[PDB]
C-alpha cells in the first residue's frame, strides 16, 4: 500500500511538472500570455 | 499581540518619524533614556506595538532608518528622543539620490535595498504575528521616494496578506523646493497605487495653512508641521494601544474605507486645533469637535471636500465619550448635506471610541476621509508632468539610470487611470 | 521607583526566591533605595 | 379528508396570494421539522462516549453493573428527591425508536416520500441542491451578473429549494460520516417511503 | 534499514571468508 | 437541575456579558472573588470549597476585550481557559470569521463546550450574545452556532443578536456582515429575539432621562431583559416558565422565529417616587410601541404569539386584569388565526439593581417577549440597503479574498428574501 | 523494611540526583546538614545521633562535577566517600567506560554497594542515573549493569535513562554509545523508564511558562517522577505499589521493559488557584501525547500496559471512575490480548514543593508510567542517527584504539535491530 | 541502485562461502 501511495504521489508530482496537459503548465501559460500582453500594451502606449 | 513595522524614508521620512516617535513615547511612558515612567498600567499592556523588549527594560522601537545621505542620520541621532532608536536599524548610504527618483530606485538603490530588507525581515520574524506595514517618506525626493517606493514593492510579494500604511507628502503646486518634484511624484504613485493597501496622503501646503489659521502661528516652523502629521499617526493606531469602547484595528479601517482596491487614497485631518490664545473659550464637547472635523480648512489635504463627493469616511474617537453623541454627530453630518455624501453607500461614516484619550487633551479625533476630491490633487501632479514631459526637460538625468521612457509613460497612464476611476464612481448613481 | 528593604524582601517573597530569612536579608543587604540598581547589581 | 381539502385550498390561496410554490409555503415545513428531530435523536444516541459526556460520575455510576440508571439528587439528604436517568448506549429508547415519514400528502412527491435518510448521498434535498449548483455553474460559465439592477427584487425561494436547509449542511454531511457505522448500528436500514 | 542491515549481514559472511 | 450555558461571541458579545454578570453576580449575592457569603445551580457552577464560576466562555478572535475582563475587577470570577482569545480579530468581514480565522479557534470553542456541558447535569438551553453586524460576532457566531445544530441536537438556542438601525450605525459594512449571517440564524437558532442600539438609547434618552449615556449604560439594562425571561429557574414563583415554554408557544412556524424584547418599568431614581407602579400601567407600557428594544411599530403589524414574564409582588389576578384591557384597545391588532394569544409568566423576585446603575428599585417589572408581523419592516430597512450596496459591488474584494466566492453574496440575499416572503405570508389574513 | 539503593552515573545522573535528594530531604523533614528537626528508612540511613545519610553512590569519572555537590548546600548530608570521583572522563566514548578507564573505579564502586547492602535489611531494588548520550553514563553504567547482575541476583533493576531526542542532542557522537548501551541495557536492566531531554523543554515551556529553561529546572520534576514512584514504599496509603509489583504488572516479557512516564499535574505557580484539579481531570492530561517525558506518539503505537500512581487526596472510587474513561476514549488504543490494562496506587501524601520550585502545591498528582509500542519510534530514529553515521566508518578509529573490537557494533545493531522487531510483533493483532 | 549491486555481490559471497 505504502508503495502505490509512493508510486502514484511520484508520478502525479513529476509528471506535472513536464505534462502539457497539467495545471502546472495551464498557469504558466495564463502567465505567459499576461506578461505578453501586458508588454504589449505598454509598448503600444509608448509608440501612440 | 498586533505588531506595526516603522520604516523612516528620506529627510522627509526621518524628521517626521523623529517627531512622530517622541510622541508615541511620550504617550506610552518610554523617556528619551528607553526605560518605562508611566502612572498607570494602561500605558504598559500594549507597548509591543510599537516597542521591543530589551535588557534593563529598556523599549527599542520597531523602527528602521534608511536614507542616503549620512547629513539626516546625524540630526535624528542628535536630536532629542534620538537615543532611543537602535543603532542597527541605521542603514544608510553616502551617495545620496539628490532628488533623483532613478538615482533612488536603478542605481544605488539595489546595493540598500538588499541591507535594510535583511534589517526588515529579521525584525518582522521577531514578533508573533504581523498587523501592517507602516512608512513615512516623500514623493518628491529621491532617497525616500525612489527607495521608499520600491521597499513597498518588495515588502509586498514577501509579505501579502498584511496591511500597508503610507503617510507620504505630496509636492505642493503652491510651494515647490525642487526642480523635478512632479517626475519623483508621478512614478512614486505608480508604485504606491499597486503595492501599498492603504495610503494616508499629505501636503504642505495644507499643513501650513492649519498652522497659521486654526493654532495662529505667524511664524510656524518646520517642525510643526511634523508634529500634526505626529499626532495623526498616534491617532491612526490609537485602538491597537489602549483599549476602548468600540475597537478597531488597522484592517477593520481598511474594510472600511476601501470599496475598491485602487481607490485606497484618502485624505486626513486631526479634530482638536485650537491655538493657545483660543483655548480657554473654547467648549471641547462633541458637537464642537464635529464641527471641525469636517470643515475643509482642517483637511490635511489640497483636496477640497466640498468639490469631491465623499465615498467612506472614518473617525477615531479618542476620550470618556457617550457612544450617541459619537454617531448621532455622524448621522447628522450626513443629512445635513447629503449632496456631499455618495448615495450608493448608505452609512458613510466609519465611527470607533478609545476610552485613553491622548496627553494634554481629553477628548480627540482623527478623521480619515476616502473622498472623489483626491483625484483633484493628482491632477496637478499630472499636469506639472506633462508639462515637462512633452519636452523632455530633465530627463536625461533620468534615463542615465538605465530606466528608459517606457516606464515614464506607463507611470503617468495610471495615474491617469485613478482619477479616471475616482470621477467614475462620483458621476455614478442609484439603479 | 525607590523601594524600602521590607518592601523588597516582600518583593522577593512573591517572587517565589526560595531563600530563607538570612538570605534574604544578604541579597537585600549587598546592594531607602531604587530598584533599578537592584536588577543590575541581581543582573550582573 | 375535509380537512385536507380545506388544507390544500388553503395552500393553494395563500401561495397565489403571496407569490409562491405551495412546497415553498411556511405552513408545509411540518416534515422537515420531523426529520430534523429524527437527525437529531439518532445522532444523539449514536455519538460516541465522549461526544455524548465524558462525565466520570455518569459513565462509571452507569456502567456498575447491566442496569444503566443514575441517581441524581436534589436538595438536602433530609428532603431529598431523585432523578433516575436510564440510557442505555447503542439503543434508541423503545418509545423513541420510531422513523415516521408520510407517504399519502403529495407536496413530498418529489421526495419520494419525507422521511429520514442516513446516508451522506442522499442526505438533506440532494436533488434541488445538485440542480442549483448546476444552474449557477451554468451562469458562471455564461458570465452573466446577477445582482446588477435594484429595481428588479430576486424571488423567494427557500433553504429547501437550494438545498441550503439544515439537513443539507457539510457538517451534518461529516459529522454522519463519521459516525456511519455505529448509525446503521442503532439504525439498520434507510426506507424509501414512497410506495 | 534495510541497506545497513544486509550490509552487516554481508560483513559478517565476510567473516567466514576470512576462515 | 436547571442549568444553563452561554456563549458570549464578538466585541459586543463580552461588553453585553460584562454587563449581564455584573448582575448575576447580585442576584444570588456572588462577590467578584467568587465566594459566596442552591439556586445558583443556573448560571453558575460551584467548584471545590466555596468557589463560584460562571457557565460561560467569552470568545472573541480580537484580544482587546477579552484581556480586559482578565485584567478587569472580575479576574477571579471566570475560569481562564474559557476566556478564549485570539492573536488578529476577524476586522468586520464575514468571510475572515467564517473561513480564515474562525476555523482555528472553532476547536478550541467547542473542547470547553464539551467540558462545560459534561460537567452540568442538565442542560436546558443556550444563550448566545453576539452582534450580527460585525465580523467576530457575525461570522464566528454562524460557524459556532453551525456546531452546536449539528452536535447539540434538541437542546432549544436563545438568540440575542445585537442588530443594525437604518437611522444610524457604527460600520459601513454593517449590510454584508448582517445579510450573510441570516442563514445561520435562520435554521439553527431555536428562537431569537432581536435588539437594536438606537432605539434603545430612546429608551435611555425618554425613560432613564440621561442625554448622553454610553455603552455601558445601554448593556445593564439588556442584562434586565436577559436575567427576567431566566429568572423562573433560578427562583419559585407562581407560573414557573422555563426555557422550553419560549419554543414551544412563541413560534407556529419553524423559520420564523424572531421576536422582540421590552422591558416595562425603566424609570430613574427621582422619577420613581411621584410614579404609581401599577400592573396595569406597566403592563400598557411594555406594549407601548416606544418601550420596545427594536424599532417595529406594532400598528403596522398583528402580534403572532405574546410572553409575558412578570416579577415580583404580582398577583395572578392584577396579570388577569390588566392584559384582559390589552386585548379590548383597538391600537392592539392580534393575527387572526390565534385567539389565545397570551402566555404569563409570574415569579417571586424583585429586581436586582447594581450600585451605580440608572435604573431605580422596583416592586415590580414586566419583560415581553412577541412575535410579530412588523419583525419583517427591520429586514425591509436592511433589504434595499443591501441592494444598493451589492449593484456596484463595492467591498467585496475583502469577502472574495478571505475564502468565499462572489456567489455566496447572491444565495445570501436570495434568502433575505426568503424571510421577508415568510413574514408577508403569515401576515396575510385568511 | 522497604529500603532503595539508588545509584547515579555519569554528569547527566548526578544533576538529575542532586535535584533528586534535594527533594527526598523534603518529605522526611531532612535539613541540608543532614538532622531531622519511621518513614525516613526507604531513602536516608540512620546513623548515631540524628544522622541521617543517603543510601546512594555518585560514581562519575570527571571531578568537575562532583566536588561542586561537596561544596554545595548539600556537603554535610553525603558520606565523604559515596561520592566517588575519578582522574579524566571518558569524554563521549563507550571503550573508555567499559574497557580503559572504567576497570580502576567499577572495583571501587562495587565495594560501596556491598557495604551498602550490608546496612540495608531488606533490600528491594536498585534505580540507576545515567545518560546514554554521555561516555561515562554508557560505558560505566554498562559494566556496573553487568557487575551488579552477576554478584546480586534476581534483584528488581529500573532504569531511569536519558536519551537523545530526534531533534536536539549536544554532542555528536550520541548515536555511537547509545546503540552501545542498548546491549547492556535490555539484559541486565529488568525495567527501563525512558527520559528525554526535549520532551520536558516542551513541559517547561508550555505548562510551567518557562520562556528559558535550563536543565536544573529538567532535573526537579524528573525528581517529582521518582519521588512519586518511590512515594508508597515510605508512606501509607490505600492501594500500595512495590519495587516488585511493578515489574510483574507491568512487563509482559524478558526482552520488553521500555516504558513511558508523564507525571499529569504541571502548574506554575501564579496558575495554581484559578486552576480546577479533579481526579479524572489530571488523568486526562497524564494521558495526552504533550505531556510525556519522552517524544514519542502514543496514537501510532498501542498502550500495551500501563500503571498509574496517585498521591494525596483522591479516593478510590475515582480512580476506578477515570480508568473507566480513559479505556473507552477512541484515541488511546489498547494491545487486544491486555483486556485489564492498569495499576492503580493511591498514597495518602501530597506532593511536597521544593521551595523556589517551579512547581505550585497541588493536592493530587499523577505518575503514568506505562509500556507501548510506540517506544519502537524512540529506537528507530535512533538508529537511523546510527546508520547514516556508521555507513562510511565516522568516528570508528576513537572506538577502535581503546579497547573496543570492530565486530561489536555488528552485535549491538543486530540485537538493536532484534528489538525492533519484537516490538513490532507483540504489538500485532492475534 | 546501491542496494542492489550490495545484495548482488552479497549473495554472489554467499555462494563462495558455499
Ligand atoms: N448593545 C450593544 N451593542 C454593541 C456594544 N458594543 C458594540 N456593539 C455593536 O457591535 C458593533 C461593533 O462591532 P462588533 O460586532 O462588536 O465587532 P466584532 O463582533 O468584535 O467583530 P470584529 O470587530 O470584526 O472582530 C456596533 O455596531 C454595535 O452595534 C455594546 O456595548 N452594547
Ligand atoms: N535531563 C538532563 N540531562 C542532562 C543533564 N546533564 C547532562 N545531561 C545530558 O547528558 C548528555 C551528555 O552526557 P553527560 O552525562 O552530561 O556526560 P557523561 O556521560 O558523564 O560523560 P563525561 O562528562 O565525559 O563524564 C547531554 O546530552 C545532556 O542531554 C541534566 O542535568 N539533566
Ligand atoms: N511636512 C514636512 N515636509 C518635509 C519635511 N522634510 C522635508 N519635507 C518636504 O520634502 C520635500 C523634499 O524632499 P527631500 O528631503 O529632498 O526627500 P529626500 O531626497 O528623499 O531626502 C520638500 O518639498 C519638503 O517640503 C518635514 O519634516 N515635514
Ligand atoms: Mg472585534
Ligand atoms: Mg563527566
Amino acid at each position: 500500500r505504502r508503495d502505490a501511495m509512493l508510486g502514484s504521489l511520484l508520478g502525479d508530482v513529476i509528471g506535472g511538472l513536464t505534462d502539457p496537459n497539467s495545471p502546472l503548465a495551464e498557469a504558466e501559460a495564463a502567465l505567459s500570455h499576461a506578461d505578453k500582453v501586458r508588454r504589449k500594451k505598454k509598448e503600444s502606449l509608448h509608440n501612440e | 499581540m498586533r505588531e506595526i513595522v516603522h520604516i523612516q524614508g528620506g529627510q522627509c521620512g526621518n524628521q517626521i518619524g523623529a517627531k512622530f516617535w517622541e510622541v508615541v513615547s511620550d504617550e506610552h511612558g518610554i523617556d528619551p533614556t528607553g526605560t518605562y515612567h508611566g502612572d498607570s498600567d494602561l500605558q504598559l499592556e500594549r507597548i509591543n506595538v510599537y516597542f521591543n523588549e530589551a535588557t534593563g527594560g529598556r523599549y527599542v522601537p520597531r523602527a528602521i532608518l534608511m536614507d542616503l545621505e549620512p547629513g539626516t542620520m546625524d540630526s535624528v541621532r542628535s536630536g532629542p528622543y534620538g537615543q532611543i532608536f537602535r543603532p542597527d536599524n541605521f542603514v544608510f548610504g553616502q551617495t545620496g539620490a539628490g532628488n533623483n527618483w532613478a538615482k533612488g530606485h536603478y542605481t544605488e538603490g539595489a546595493e540598500l535595498i538588499d541591507s535594510v530588507l535583511d534589517v526588515v525581515r529579521k525584525e518582522a520574524e521577531s514578533c508573533d504575528c504581523l498587523q501592517g506595514f507602516q512608512v513615512c517618506h516623500s514623493l518628491g525626493g529621491g532617497t525616500g521616494s525612489g527607495m521608499g517606493t520600491l521597499l513597498i514593492s518588495k515588502i509586498r510579494e514577501e509579505y501579502p496578506d498584511r496591511m500597508m500604511l503610507t503617510f507620504s507628502v505630496v509636492p505642493s503646486p503652491k510651494v515647490s523646493d525642487t526642480v523635478v518634484e512632479p517626475y519623483n511624484a508621478t512614478l512614486s504613485v505608480h508604485q504606491l497605487v499597486e503595492n501599498a493597501d492603504e495610503c494616508m496622503v499629505l501636503d504642505n501646503e495644507a499643513l501650513y495653512d492649519i498652522c497659521f489659521r486654526t493654532l495662529k502661528l505667524t511664524t510656524p516652523t518646520f517642525g510643526d508641521l511634523n508634529h500634526l502629521i505626529s499626532a495623526v499617526m498616534s491617532g491612526i493606531t490609537c485602538c491597537l494601544r489602549f483599549p476602548g469602547q468600540l475597537n478597531a484595528d488597522l484592517r477593520k479601517l481598511a474594510v472600511n474605507l476601501i470599496p475598491f482596491p485602487r481607490l485606497h487614497f484618502f485624505m486626513v485631518g486631526f479634530t482638536p486645533l485650537t491655538s493657545r490664545g483660543s483655548q480657554q473659550y473654547r467648549a471641547l464637547t462633541v458637537p464642537e469637535l464635529t464641527q471641525q472635523m469636517w470643515d475643509a480648512k482642517n483637511m490635511m489635504c489640497a483636496a477640497d471636500p466640498r468639490h469631491g463627493r465623499y465615498l467612506t469616511a472614518s473617525a477615531l474617537f479618542r476620550g470618556r465619550m457617550s457612544t450617541k453623541e459619537v454617531d448621532e454627530q455622524m448621522l447628522n453630518v450626513q443629512n445635513k448635506n447629503s449632496s456631499y455624501f455618495v448615495e450608493w453607500i448608505p452609512n458613510n461614516v466609519k465611527s470607533s471610541v478609545c476610552d485613553i484619550p491622548p496627553k494634554g487633551l481629553k477628548m480627540s479625533a482623527t478623521f480619515i476621509g476616502n473622498s472623489t476630491a483626491i483625484q483633484e490633487m493628482f491632477k496637478r501632479v499630472s499636469e506639472q508632468f506633462t508639462a515637462m514631459f512633452r519636452r523632455k526637460a530633465f530627463l536625461h538625468w533620468y534615463t542615465g539610470e538605465g530606466m528608459d521612457e517606457m516606464e515614464f509613460t506607463e507611470a503617468e497612464s495610471n495615474m491617469n487611470d485613478l482619477v479616471s476611476e475616482y470621477q467614475q464612481y462620483q458621476d455614478a448613481s442609484a439603479e | 521607583g525607590l523601594l524600602t528593604p521590607d518592601q523588597l524582601r516582600s518583593a522577593l517573597d512573591r517572587l517565589h526566591t526560595g531563600l530563607d530569612a538570612a538570605e534574604k536579608d544578604r541579597i537585600v543587604a549587598r546592594v531607602k533605595v531604587h530598584y533599578m540598581d537592584f536588577i543590575r547589581s541581581l543582573e550582573s | 379528508e375535509q380537512q385536507q381539502a380545506k388544507w390544500d385550498e388553503v395552500s393553494s390561496t395563500l401561495a397565489y396570494r403571496v407569490g409562491r410554490a405551495p412546497t415553498e409555503l411556511a405552513m408545509q415545513r411540518g416534515p422537515a421539522w420531523r426529520t430534523r428531530a429524527e437527525l437529531t435523536e439518532l445522532l444523539y444516541r449514536a455519538q460516541p462516549r465522549d461526544a455524548r459526556g465524558s462525565n466520570p460520575d455518569e459513565v462509571w455510576t452507569a456502567s456498575l453493573r447491566d442496569a444503566w440508571e443514575r441517581i441524581l439528587p436534589l436538595g438536602s439528604i433530609f428532603s431529598g428527591l431523585a432523578i433516575k436517568i436510564r440510557d442505555r448506549p447503542g439503543e434508541l429508547p423503545a418509545t423513541r425508536a420510531a422513523r415516521v415519514g408520510r407517504p399519502l400528502d403529495p407536496l413530498l412527491a418529489p421526495l419520494g416520500g419525507g422521511g429520514t435518510t442516513l446516508s451522506p448521498a442522499t442526505l438533506g434535498h440532494p436533488a434541488a441542491a445538485a440542480a442549483h449548483a448546476q444552474h449557477v455553474a451554468t451562469l458562471a460559465a455564461n458570465g452573466v451578473m446577477l445582482g446588477a439592477t435594484t429595481n428588479k427584487p430576486p424571488l423567494g425561494r427557500s433553504l429547501s429549494a437550494r438545498g441550503r436547509a439544515w439537513e443539507d449542511s457539510e457538517m451534518l454531511k461529516q459529522r454522519v460520516a463519521e459516525y456511519g457505522t455505529r448509525l446503521r448500528a442503532l439504525a439498520p436500514h434507510d426506507p424509501d417511503f414512497g410506495a | 534499514k534495510e541497506k545497513m542491515m544486509m550490509s552487516l549481514e554481508r560483513d559478517k559472511l565476510a567473516a567466514r571468508v576470512d576462515a | 437541575m436547571r442549568e444553563v450555558i452561554s456563549i458570549h461571541i464578538g466585541q459586543a458579545g463580552i461588553q453585553v456579558g460584562n454587563a449581564c454578570w455584573e448582575l448575576y453576580c447580585l442576584e444570588h449575592g456572588i462577590q467578584p472573588d467568587g465566594q459566596m457569603p442552591d439556586a445558583f445551580n443556573t448560571f453558575f457552577s460551584e467548584t471545590g470549597a466555596g468557589k463560584h464560576v460562571p457557565r460561560c466562555i467569552f470568545l472573541d478572535l480580537e484580544p482587546t476585550v477579552v484581556d480586559e475582563v482578565r485584567t478587569g475587577t472580575y479576574r477571579q470570577l471566570f475560569h481562564p481557559e474559557q476566556l478564549i482569545s485570539g492573536k488578529e480579530d476577524a476586522a468586520n468581514n464575514f468571510a475572515r470569521g467564517h473561513y480564515t480565522i474562525g476555523k482555528e479557534i472553532v476547536d478550541l470553542a467547542l473542547d470547553r463546550i464539551r467540558k462545560l456541558a459534561d460537567n452540568c447535569t442538565g442542560l436546558q438551553g443556550f444563550l448566545v450574545f453576539n452582534a450580527v453586524g460585525g465580523g467576530t460576532g457575525s461570522g464566528l457566531g454562524s460557524l459556532l452556532l453551525e456546531r452546536l445544530s449539528v452536535d447539540y441536537g434538541k437542546k432549544s438556542k436563545l438568540g440575542f443578536t445585537v442588530y443594525p438601525s437604518p437611522q444610524v450605525s457604527t460600520a459601513v459594512v454593517e449590510p454584508y456582515n448582517s445579510v450573510l449571517s441570516t442563514h445561520s440564524l435562520l435554521e439553527h437558532t431555536d428562537v431569537a429575539v432581536m435588539l437594536d442600539n438606537e432605539a434603545i438609547y430612546d429608551i435611555c434618552r425618554r425613560s432613564l432621562d440621561i442625554e448622553r449615556p454610553t455603552y455601558t449604560n445601554l448593556n445593564r439594562l439588556i442584562a434586565q431583559v436577559i436575567s427576567s425571561l431566566t429568572a423562573s429557574l433560578r427562583f419559585d414563583g407562581a407560573l414557573n416558565v422555563d426555557i422550553t415554554e419560549f419554543q414551544t408557544n412563541l413560534v407556529p412556524y419553524p423559520r420564523i422565529h424572531f421576536m422582540l424584547s421590552s422591558y416595562a418599568p425603566i424609570i430613574s431614581a427621582e422619577k420613581a417616587y411621584h410614579e404609581q407602579l401599577s400592573v396595569a400601567e406597566i403592563t400598557n407600557a411594555a406594549f407601548e410601541p416606544a418601550s420596545m428594544m427594536v424599532k417595529c411599530d406594532p400598528r403596522h403589524g398583528k402580534y403572532m404569539a405574546c410572553c409575558l414574564m412578570y416579577r415580583g409582588d404580582v398577583v395572578p389576578k392584577d396579570v388577569n386584569a390588566s392584559v384582559a384591557t390589552i386585548k379590548t384597545k383597538r391600537t392592539i391588532q392580534f393575527v387572526d388565526w390565534c385567539p389565545t394569544g397570551f402566555k404569563c409568566g409570574i415569579n417571586y423576585q424583585p429586581p436586582t439593581v447594581v450600585p451605580g446603575g440608572d435604573l431605580a428599585k422596583v416592586q415590580r417589572a414586566v419583560c415581553m417577549i412577541s412575535n410579530s408581523t412588523a419583525i419583517g419592516e427591520i429586514f425591509s430597512r436592511l433589504d434595499h440597503k443591501f441592494d444598493l450596496m451589492y449593484a456596484k459591488r463595492a467591498f467585496v474584494h475583502w469577502y472574495v479574498g478571505e475564502g468565499m466566492e462572489e456567489g455566496e453574496f447572491s444565495e445570501a440575499r436570495e434568502d433575505l428574501a426568503a424571510l421577508e416572503k415568510d413574514f408577508e405570508e403569515v401576515g396575510a389574513e385568511s
